[PDB]
């Protein structure tokens, strides 16, 4: 039995310009077991409209999903990924960085 | 033709706390998904996930069914076994996952099929690159491939991936093949950030590229950095494309000693990049 | 294609 804790990347789908929409991805990866659950947020309170990607894994059997939801980028949003794994004693909020 | 592949990649975890198990399959070629099964859906079907496979006919989503659901079936079934063989408690769950398919070489003739899996994260049993023979992991793996040699299951494999792999792969490829067989160089950028008092990040990125496959690196004289760079997990961005950044923490004013190197089929030739 | 045969382990 393994247990490996999420990657978890948050990013853009486009290069993010304000005012421009766009879609807000945040990637898991690298995780085993495969019950997870992920959350976006925006200024601290959870997006209603998320969708993800079918749980897949990589060669070395870690799995990955995508959850990701349209928006458009402001100067004022705050926006994050809160993620939750058994690896993880509480919620995991990863924010948006605009250049990572 | 090109290097291509098909493959399946399939989850089934049990449960014993909603007294059930669970499978889900997804199909790719190449970096991108066409199908899923997932037993937890309303009547549980093989389902479409890209435009150019819409067009199969129903017989096609009937027999696909038809056989995901009975695979489903005997991986539930393996999970139990398995918990047996391992001498594990009814109470905990655990996972099998499973991936095989075909590969076709540059000149699109068959080079390489596979056969896996994975019992809770480790490899268990594999069929051998002969495609002949099979590699188990442990003593409980290796019951199960007296099994597989007793029933020639690797003959059976062997005509499922000379056959029918090659086949519908040749077929997905020509339905999708705008976007399939075209590859899309990446967008590079670099990025010059002081970092500390002692030190200035360049970061080097590549956006919007597919199939995923890349190489970015960090030269100084004609040197590879790789050691103080990161370098993040490819990405996608959810369109079908990739993004990856390569980062190296450099002395300040000597950041025209350094270049970005990168490699991708989309690309003439590789990529020289400054800061610039 | 899916494959028509699965394996009892």
């Amino acid at each position: 039995m393994i247990q490996r804790t999420p990657k978890i990347q948050v990013y853009s789908r486009h290069p993010a310009e304000n005012g421009k929409s766009n879609f807000l991805n945040c990637y898991v990866s690298g995780f085993h077991p495969s019950d997870i659950e992920v959350d976006l947020l925006k200024n601290g309170e959870r997006i209603e409209k998320v969708e993800h990607s079918d749980l897949s894994f990589s060669k070395d059997w870690s799995f990955y999903l995508l959850y990701y939801t349209e928006f458009t980028p402001t100067e004022k949003d705050e926006y994050a990924c809160r993620v939750n794994h058994v690896t993880l004693s509480q919620p995991k909020i990863v924010k948006w960085d605009r250049d990572m | 033709m090109g290097p291509h592949s098909l493959s399946y990649f399939s989850t089934a975890v049990s449960r014993p706390d909603r007294g059930d198990s669970r499978f889900i399959a997804v199909g790719y070629v190449d970096d991108t998904q066409f199908v899923r099964f997932d037993s937890d859906a309303p009547n549980p079907r093989m389902e479409p996930r890209a435009p150019w496979i819409q067009q199969e006919g129903q017989e096609y989503w009937d027999r696909n069914t038809r056989n995901v659901m009975g695979s489903a079936q005997i991986n539930r079934v393996n999970l139990k076994t398995l918990r047996g063989y391992y001498n594990q408690s009814e109470a905990g769950s655990h996972t099998l996952q499973w991936m095989y398919g075909c590969y076709l070489g540059p000149d699109g003739l068959l080079l390489r099929g596979y056969d896996q899996f994975a019992y809770d994260g480790a490899d268990y049993l594999a069929l051998n690159e002969d495609l002949r023979s099979w590699t188990a992991a442990d003593m409980a793996a290796q019951i199960s491939k007296r099994k597989w040699e007793a029933a020639d299951a690797a003959e059976h494999w062997r005509s499922y991936l000379q056959g029918t792999c090659v086949e519908s792969l040749r077929r997905y490829l020509q339905m999708g093949k705008d976007t399939l067989q075209r590859a899309e160089p990446p967008k590079t950028h670099v990025t010059r950030h002081p970092s500390s008092d002692l030190g200035v990040t360049l970061r080097c990125w590549a956006l919007g590229f597919h199939p995923k496959e890349i190489s970015l690196t960090w030269q100084r004289e004609g040197q590879d950095q790789s050691q103080d760079m990161e370098l993040v997990e490819t990405r996608p961005s959810g369109d079908g494309t990739f993004q990856k950044w390569a980062a190296l923490v450099v002395p300040p004013g000597e950041e025209q000693s350094y270049t970005c190197h990168v490699q991708h089929e989309g690309l003439q030739e590789p990529l020289t990049l400054r800061w610039d | 294609e899916f494959e028509d045969l699965t394996f009892l382990a």
